[PDB]
């Protein structure tokens, strides 16, 4: 659903 | 919000002690279908039919949720989109899609699946909606609340008057908010393909920090298989009573989303001396597409399931579990912060992603809990 | 003594009860594996889309299941009947369950389930209902039947439900309520020449024709076939109007249109509309037609009947002339919720024959007849 | 229904 990534 | 004031749900802010519903079930509910747009209409699309099945995937494929900077958008796999769609108990009518009259081109579409969810001290019968989709050329045209309204009203006809479904946007009002965590498998290719970055630090020393063993370390792990299906229930089902938003499946349900299948769902489970099953670990398969990068096309990314541990220590566990995917050539594998994970994200070097994960609740009145109580992993 | 229903979770046959709840938690673990039949037979789920096993279920309903007292009349279900009560929504076709000779294959049983969410006293919970349990004449007396429940029970474990409704011509443990069947009769020549009734004596067959005389057409202003367009009031109709009862179902919008709409030969319904063209109240009846041995008497059913502003008295009334007008020869219908009051009014009389309802995995206090408000096909 | 009644 959410396509998060590296922060 | 100018649409959701209209919806039975609590306003951002209003802090709530009750427990129960907003508006009462509905004794007659709407025969017609909500007014779209001139020029389309509806479509309850038939996934068994492949052409359907198709488009539906290129659909998602070309306009489905995109990260923070646009540079990665989901793959969710027709094989993958039959196992959501089509769990235990689904309707061809909850497959709700809007079409170009004209062309019979799809641009829209929005789903609903049953599923008995338990929250604090209530069992109710629930739809989880998802896949929320309008074609870019359709963007802010109101279509999404059409869609909205819609499937909310197909959810009405069948009964059923309360609903659970996530968003990476804050909504008014979230039951829970969940951080997803995401550790390399691949770091060459993430950070090539530019989904994470060198903390100076030199990137072959980099490449040996997220090395892992070449095989699992757990004792009698092996995959699930069809004699585990009664036993993974049981674990799942005592396993899930301390949190506080859960699923409460059948043992066709548990078929369904455990029994593994090839680019879709993984599961082990640990079977010890005894012959008997102790603990589990699942994750699902779903890449996402890298846009404009000329030599990097799709990263292959596993998400975190259900994980039960009842002897194996759950950091043993999802170690393990780490190793499984990496042989599988999963570039990173995700995680939420939600149930026990925060108890071991770190120790296993995932770094912290941007994008967050709240979890909504439709016509149903509770308070917010942490995410530590949360038990619910939607696909 | 009950060998086989004394190792369920039902109340014993004797004791009062005084609490709600379940007799025994559901469960985390379901056998997988069907259980044993006796060496030659084999299980079969059927697929009613197929007219061939539709009719291989009809062939085996119509020649062996329920006879009445005296072994003259059995139940005709029709196939297109069958498919209205085992393909409601949200059917499986794993709860049409029947059993087959190995070698060739014959329909010899069946017991089915249907979902259903039900409300009882304060408790909605999602129950099945169970019918049309039959065994081939040629395999009774020999341990099938408790072999269909257990199979059917262990099928609806495997989706997660725990509770069960079904009614019985028998008295077994234990029911949570007791009702009678009550007939009119609608054409009395061929009712008394078949020995369903008789003539009550100090009376003449002219005399009885004229007792149960009707007006050709219905008393009430407004009375017209149900229509698309009615499926929500009705459905609002039914839902307040069974609040009342102690026993009921709770149907969604979908589970009106299926179980209301009209169908030939299966359901009819009709609804009052008013001056104002509001629908006001509705009446139901459905055709279940019984095999004379020994060629076919044609029954109509009462099934659910809402009065806001007519009188359930003229209501009924109004569905012994629509009956009578579609060729019925007799009116059956129970003695539960509200059907006390008009039964001898309008000339209905008593049948020999109980319904008993009961309730699997699920202890309660019993009720009287008119707080049942449940009608299963 | 299941209970094949007639007059009594
Ligand atoms: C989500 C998407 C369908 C939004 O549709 P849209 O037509 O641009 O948005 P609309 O024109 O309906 O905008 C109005 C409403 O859409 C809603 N909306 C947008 N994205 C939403 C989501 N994921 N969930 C719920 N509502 C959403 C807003 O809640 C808004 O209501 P508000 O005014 O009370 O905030 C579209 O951006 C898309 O395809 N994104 C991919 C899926 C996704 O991001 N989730
Ligand atoms: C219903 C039918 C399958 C009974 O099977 P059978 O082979 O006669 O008798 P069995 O020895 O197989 O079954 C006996 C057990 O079945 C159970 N049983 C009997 N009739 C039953 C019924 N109608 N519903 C549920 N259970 C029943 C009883 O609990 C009994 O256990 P008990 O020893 O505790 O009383 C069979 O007579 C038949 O098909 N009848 C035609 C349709 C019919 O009669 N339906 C139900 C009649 S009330
Ligand atoms: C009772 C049925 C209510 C159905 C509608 C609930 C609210 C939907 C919000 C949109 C959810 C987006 C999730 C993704 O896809
Ligand atoms: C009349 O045809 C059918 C016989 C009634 C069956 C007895 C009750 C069995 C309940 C079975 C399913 C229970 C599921 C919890």
């Amino acid at each position: 659903k959410v396509l998060s990534k590296i922060f | 919000y100018q649409f959701w004031d209209t919806q039975p749900v609590p306003k951002l802010g209003e802090v709530v002690n009750t427990h129960g519903p907003v508006e009462p079930d509905k004794d007659n509910i709407r025969q017609e279908p909500y007014t779209l747009p001139q020029g389309f209409t509806w479509d309850a699309l038939d996934l068994g039919d492949r052409g359907v099945l198709k488009e539906l995937y290129t659909l998602l494929n070309e306009n489905y949720v995109e990260d923070d900077d646009n540079m990665f958008r989901f793959d969710y796999s027709p094989e993958f989109l039959l196992w959501a769609l089509r769990p235990p108990g689904w309707l061809p009518q909850w497959h709700c899609g809007v079409r170009v009259v004209s062309s019979r081109k799809l641009v829209g579409f929005i789903s609903a699946i049953p599923a008995n969810i338990h929250i604090y001290d209530t069992e109710k019968k629930m739809v989880e909606i998802n896949f929320l989709c309008v074609h870019k050329k359709l963007r802010s045209k109101r279509v999404a609340p059409v869609l909205i309204r819609e499937i909310t009203r197909r959810v009405h006809l069948e009964g059923i008057f309360q609903a659970v479904y996530t968003a990476g946007v804050v909504l008014p009002k979230p039951v829970g908010t969940c951080r997803y965590w995401h550790r390399s498998l691949n770091p060459r290719k993430l950070i090539e393909v530019k989904f994470s970055h060198l903390s100076n630090m030199t990137m072959q020393r980099t490449m040996k920090l997220y090395r892992l063993p070449e095989t699992p370390k757990t004792a009698g792990l092996r995959p699930m298989e069809t004699k585990d299906i009664p036993v993974v229930h049981q674990l799942l089902t005592r396993y899930l009573k301390q949190f506080h938003l859960t699923p409460v499946m059948s043992q066709e349900e548990v078929e369904h989303w455990f029994y593994p299948q090839e680019n879709i769902i993984d599961t082990f489970v640990v079977e010890n001396a005894n012959g008997e099953v102790t603990d589990f670990l699942s994750f699902y398969t779903l890449p996402s597409t890298i846009m404009n990068h000329p030599t990097h096309k799709s990263l292959k990314a596993a998400y975190s399931f259900y994980n039960v541990h009842t002897q194996t220590p759950l950091l043993d566990l999802m170690s393990d579990a780490l190793v499984l995917a990496k042989m599988k050539g999963f570039d990173v594998f995700n995680a939420l912060d939600l149930m026990e994970n925060k108890t071991f994200l770190e120790k296993l070097k995932f770094g912290i992603g941007d994008g967050n994960l709240q979890y909504y609740l439709y016509n149903w009145k509770c308070p917010s809990m942490g995410a530590e109580k949360v038990g619910l992993v939607l696909q």
